[PDB]
């Protein structure tokens, strides 16, 4: 299924099968986006400055 | 025309300068939003626990 | 440190010229100018500098070209002198202190690919995130320089 899945139109991941895990998992990888979501806004506002 | 010093070349210093100024600068937006929204995407992904 | 004549050289060495003296002479004071200085070593001057808690601008900070060989032994205290003044630099103020240190903090990741994770626990991208809105100009641009090359860098 992996090497199938690449050569069509895919994307690939993975997932832990506990469930608190799955909760702890999504914590860790929500923490670390609001710099992401601040940066590009950082750059314009030199940008156009 | 009144005439102009010699700072013809401090132009070409600081137009050489400011080229690599926003060229480095401006390069990063096209990554940082892939990686936002590849993360954005996992998270959907993972809202389907149950 | 305050003539900055490089760019001066090369500009009235192309110019117009019909003496058979000043031509020698300049090409003689560029050589006798750049290999002074900033043909030297870097890492003994930098301690040097670090420890005397004195942080200024050099050709040895910007400097690129002879930064290939040079991360591989600023690991040898396990960056220890290279965290200690990051954090007194968490306890400085002065904007020439704050964006020395960021530069070569960014020139870690242009030169040293592997060193991200000792970055990472640092701890200090907080503290470049407080850093982005601090009031001087040069201090949050540089600042943003870093951060984005580091953020960026990180995937790369």
């Amino acid at each position: 299924i992996r090497k199938i899945a690449e050569s069509l139109d895919a994307n690939l991941y993975d997932v832990d099968s506990s469930n608190e895990g799955r909760s702890q998992q999504l914590a860790k990888v929500n923490k670390n986006l609001s710099d992401l979501y601040t940066v590009l806004k950082t750059t314009s506002t030199t940008l156009e400055s | 025309v009144p005439p102009s010093g010699s700072v013809i070349d401090d132009y070409v210093r600081n137009a050489s300068y400011l080229e690599e100024r926003l060229i480095q600068m401006e390069d990063a937006t096209d990554q940082i939003e892939v990686q936002k929204n590849d993360l954005e995407q996992y998270r959907f992904i993972l809202q389907s626990g149950d | 440190l305050l003539g900055n004549a490089l760019p001066t050289v090369q500009s009235l060495s192309e110019r117009k010229y019909s003496d058979e003296e000043l031509r020698q002479d300049i090409s003689n004071l560029k050589e006798i100018l750049e290999n002074e200085y900033q043909e030297l070593t870097s890492f003994d001057e930098y301690s040097s500098e670090l420890k005397s808690g004195r942080l200024e601008w050099s050709p040895v900070h910007k400097s690129e070209k002879f930064w290939r060989e040079n991360a591989v032994r600023l690991n040898e205290k396990n960056y220890e002198l290279l965290k200690i003044l990051t954090k007194l630099l968490e306890v400085s103020d002065d904007p020439q202190v704050l964006a020395v240190a960021a530069h070569d903090v960014g020139e870690y990741v242009r030169h040293y690919p592997r060193g991200k994770r000792v970055i990472e626990q640092l701890g200090g991208k907080q503290l470049v995130m407080n850093h982005m809105h601090h009031e001087d100009q040069q201090v949050r641009y540089n600042a943003l320089l870093a951060v984005q090359k580091l953020m960026v860098h990180n995937w790369e």
